[PDB]
RNA sequence: UGGUAUU
């Protein structure tokens, strides 16, 4: 029978939720629909070859897993490498069972990952620790860097348990100490308790004759896993220059 | 930023052939203007766009260059052309800004 | 074209006096106009520039924050409102006008300045 | 098969093309990798998505407020400094505080101050008083690409306001950015105070 | 007319007795027609409005190549000239040097033409604007017995301008070659255009540097060299010089 | 076509 002609024809009434034009900053999609200034609401055509690349940097968990020196300085640690420097030097005049480094790695050490503790509240995964040694091809030592996860005790430690690694050098130089990812919860925090106590012992001095060094340099840098993440954006703790 | 002319005195004969320079920090292009000061006189706009003529002013003036380094020659001074030259430039920032002044006076 | 600064004079230092302008011989709202000073026997610092309409207004670095440059385009009248003067606002103050078809700020016409000592 | 280069045996000279590396294994561990949320919060749409302050302003008149804005050096917004280039959308947000009144947002990477003259021609949003307004600003740039560390690198912001009486007005900005295209990864800003 | 020709001819044959016409007559256009000729080479258009018949010798051959290979290389040298390898600095490394020092430092445009011993010299003058990708080998010899690293970093145009607030720690975020002295004695590096915009200037070192410091001092014995030279050998793998401009003028391509 | 909101 009747139609559009039982009722009056009105336009859609819908309710408004709370807080009509709240801003939403912390939420991706509230921004992406965000109404365009543009002209005709159009997007450009990007060029990533004028950057000398074939496509855009899309994660930056990236450059969390690029290596970056310990605590860089411009000399070599003085205290005998029981500094946070990460880089320290062994001498020949060093006995087996002397550490040649220790310190209780926090991950605001690492330059990248200084940021992604300003960035990030929480994080998890693996951390590598390489230790370059630059010594000659005369040279012929034994080093046995190990880490204690979680471990804050600043002192000499047998490294008998440690999760350890014995480098031998030679024509390869890098020895890489991949410590799995140990911590009581799913995510540590990124500023809150420290990764553990990393520290290098002699395991067998360095050698040296007339002709090479009796003192060698060693630089210690490390970078995330190939698991890594970071979680919770946060504010800064420090701010950059 | 700041534009250093490069005489700060001129003394030359009338006839002869004077070159006021200016050089600006960074490049304004073409954006800069001459202007003449009689003493006791406000300041008549003589080349504008580095090198333009006002209306009314002698074909003697002939501004160039573009970029940092803009110059004003009188081809032959007159007795009248005995003052004070100063450049204002303009720049996107809007920090409109003047030379030190030139004075070309009379060599006796 | 012509125009008349007046409102120059005598303030002690962290005076306050206000030059005007009144401008006559030409259209004044389609030009933007300037104040450019020349402290005794030197230079020529430019002050500050209003847009035609008055919706834009420039200061150089020296004078930012102190002066106010105004204009009343019904009555052909530019003002500077000067405030907390120093004895380095010793000048004589000039009312330029900007020049015709150009898209950069060069002055045209020029006052014949009111001193202000400080 | 397992290689001596994947126990951790490796010359630093002999890593090839930048950003190639590969796992170790030790007898009782290797790489996890566990998700514990359903997205990632580090890929860079995702990140740079929320905003970050960038600065407040008085309006105690009418007149044009040119600020240029960059990328922050805190905040969650500095893993942008990981980067050299950028070319994108930014998000512009914008906290119009005032009893009366309209405030006109409008964005320009133009370098010319003086384009803002007649503000309208750049495409103006008018932001109710009291009210805030998130406007995404499209790449209108000459550069194909902004330096990150250049200080006009999102470009300039003009907020004229639309001013009852000389009743000053606040506006806070915060930036994000909608889907950023970074480029060619640069060392880590070091931390203030250092040297 | 060219019909007044064949007016005549037909006249003639209407004359012609057994002895054939004793006229002929033909109308045609001149042989000096009305014509323009327009000529282009390279940014260069020629227009004639009055051409003359082009002239060439007598059976001639216009294959510019040799038959005999007098010159023995490809035809492509000379244009492939430009992009050789060349010497682009050379330094010292004392054994006092420092961790961070810096030895080198090749300002990347500019350093390829710079001089008049360098064969691109002579194309870079014509040209304002420039696109280019680099390949450098960077030479360090040590002896044996002698440690010591270095790092060799391509820092593009931002990262110069910013330097002195980055973290040397983080340096290898950037192309680089970590190169152990013990072990090798030579760091490839290919670098293709970084810039923030598609061409830059010629004479400008707007592509950055290629800086070589010192990752760890020189760990010499006694009786055993001090100095340790540090040659930057660079090629282009591309070059494309773009705009034409009076010989080697300051030309700027850029707003500011 | 009360298609008498539009179609």
């Amino acid at each position: 029978l009747t139609a559009s002609t039982k009722y009056k024809w009105t336009r859609t009434k819908v309710d408004i939720a709370e807080g009509p034009g709240t801003m939403n900053m912390a939420n991706v999609l509230s921004t992406t629909g965000a109404q365009s200034v543009a002209l005709v609401g159009e997007r450009a055509f990007y060029d990533p070859r004028t950057a000398g690349s074939k496509s855009r940097f899309d994660d930056m968990i990236k450059i969390a897993q690029l290596f970056s020196v310990m605590s860089d300085n411009t000399t070599p640690s003085s205290s005998s490498g029981i500094d946070k420097y990460g880089y320290f030097d062994w001498a020949a005049t060093v006995a087996p069972q002397n550490m040649v480094h220790r310190n209780v790695v926090t991950l605001d050490q690492f330059p990248n990952l200084n940021l992604f503790m300003n960035t990030y509240s929480y994080f998890r995964g693996s951390l590598i620790i390489r230790l370059s040694i630059y010594a000659s091809t005369f040279n012929r030592g034994r080093l046995r860097m190990g880490f204690f996860p979680n471990c804050t005790h600043d002192t000499q430690l047998e490294l008998d348990n440690a999760i350890y690694t014995i480098c031998d050098i030679g024509s390869d130089n890098s020895f890489e100490l991949t410590i799995p990812y140990s911590f009581s919860t799913w995510m540590r925090k990124t500023h809150g308790h420290q990764l553990g106590l990393f520290q290098v012992e002699v395991l067998n001095r360095l050698t040296y004759n007339s002709s090479s060094p009796n003192k060698v340099h060693c630089i210690v840098q490390g970078r995330l896993g190939d698991d890594a993440k970071f979680f919770c954006p946060t504010g800064s703790l420090v701010s950059f220059q | 930023i700041q534009m250093t002319q490069s005489p700060s005195t001129l003394s030359a004969s009338v006839g002869d052939r004077v070159t006021i320079t200016c050089r600006t920090s960074q490049s304004i292009s073409n954006w800069l203007a001459w202007y003449q000061q009689k003493p006791g006189k406000a300041p008549k706009l003589l080349i504008y766009q580095a090198s333009t003529l006002e209306n009314g002013v002698p074909s003697r003036f002939t501004g160039s260059g573009s970029g940092t380094e803009f110059s004003l020659t009188i081809s032959s001074l007159q007795p009248d052309d005995f003052a004070t030259y100063y450049c204002q430039q303009y720049n996107n920032y809007m920090a409109l800004t003047f030379g030190g002044g030139t004075k070309v006076e009379i060599k006796r | 074209v012509q125009l008349l600064e007046s409102g120059g004079g005598l303030v002690q230092p962290g005076g306050s006096l206000r030059l005007s302008c009144a401008a006559s011989g030409f259209t004044f709202s389609s030009y933007a106009m300037s104040w450019v000073r020349q402290a005794p026997g030197k230079g020529l610092e430019w002050v500050s520039a209003i847009s035609g309409g008055g919706d834009s207004r420039y200061y150089a670095d020296s004078v930012k924050g102190r002066f106010t440059i105004s204009r009343d385009n019904s009555k052909n009248t530019l003002y500077l409102q000067m405030n907390s003067l120093g004895a380095e606002d010793t000048a004589l103050y000039y009312c330029a006008k900007r020049l015709g078809r150009v898209a950069e700020y060069y002055f045209d016409y020029w006052g014949q300045g009111t001193l202000v000592t400080v | 098969s397992i290689s001596p280069n994947e126990l951790g045996l490796t010359s630093a000279q002999d890593d090839g093309p930048l950003g190639n590396e590969k796992p170790n294994y030790f007898l009782n561990f290797r790489t996890m990798n566990v998700d514990i949320f359903t997205v990632s919060h580090t890929k860079v749409d995702n990140i740079f998505g929320r905003a970050w302050y960038v600065t407040s302003h008085d309006f105690n008149n009418g007149d044009t407020w040119r600020q240029k804005l960059t990328f922050p050096k805190e905040g969650h917004g500095m893993l942008s400094q990981f980067f050299a280039y950028f070319t994108g959308e930014i998000n512009i947000h914008i906290l119009y505080m005032a009893k009366q009144g309209f405030l006109r947002v409008a964005h320009t990477y133009d370098t010319e101050d003086n384009r803002k003259t007649f503000l309208s021609s750049n495409g103006v949003i008018t932001i109710p008083a009291g009210e805030q307004m998130t406007l995404s600003v499209p790449f209108y740039s000459n550069k194909p690409l902004r330096t990150v560390r250049h200080d006009s690198a999102l470009g300039f912001l003009m907020c004229r306001p639309s001013m009852h009486g000389t009743t000053r007005t606040t506006v806070e900005v915060y930036v994000s950015l909608r889907c950023p295209n970074f480029f060619f990864p640069v060392p880590a800003p070091k931390p203030t105070g250092s040297r | 007319n060219e019909v007044g020709g064949e007016i005549i001819t037909k006249v003639a044959d209407d004359a012609s007795n057994l002895l054939g016409p004793n006229s002929f007559a033909t109308t045609a256009q001149p042989e000096n027609k009305d014509v323009v000729q327009a000529t282009t080479t390279v940014n260069t258009t020629n227009l004639t409005q009055h051409p003359s018949a082009p002239t060439i010798p007598f059976t001639p051959d216009f294959k510019n190549v040799d038959n005999f290979h007098s010159m023995a290389y490809d035809i492509t040298t000379g244009d492939k000239n430009p992009s050789k390898l060349i010497r682009l600095d050379t330094a010292s490394w004392q054994t006092s040097y420092s961790r961070q020092y810096e030895i080198t430092t090749v300002e990347l445009p500019k350093s390829f033409w710079d001089d008049t011993r360098k064969p691109a010299y002579g194309q870079a003058k014509y040209f304002a604007a420039v696109r280019c990708g680099f390949h450098f080998q960077v030479q360090v010899n040590v002896n044996q017995g002698t440690a010591g690293s270095a790092l060799v970093v391509y820092e593009p145009k931002p990262v110069i301008d910013s330097r002195q607030y980055l973290e040397f720690g983080s340096l290898t975020n950037l192309p680089h070659v970590l190169m152990n002295l013990a072990e090798t004695t030579q760091a490839d590096l290919c670098i293709p255009y970084v810039a923030d915009t598609n061409y830059v200037k010629t004479d400008s070192s707007d592509l950055g540097q290629l800086r070589v410091y010192v990752w760890t001092p020189l760990s010499v014995p006694t009786g055993a060299s001090n100095e340790v030279d540090v040659t930057v050998m660079g090629s282009l793998l591309q070059l494309d010089f773009q705009n034409p401009r009076p010989y080697g003028e300051d030309v700027e391509i850029y707003d500011n």
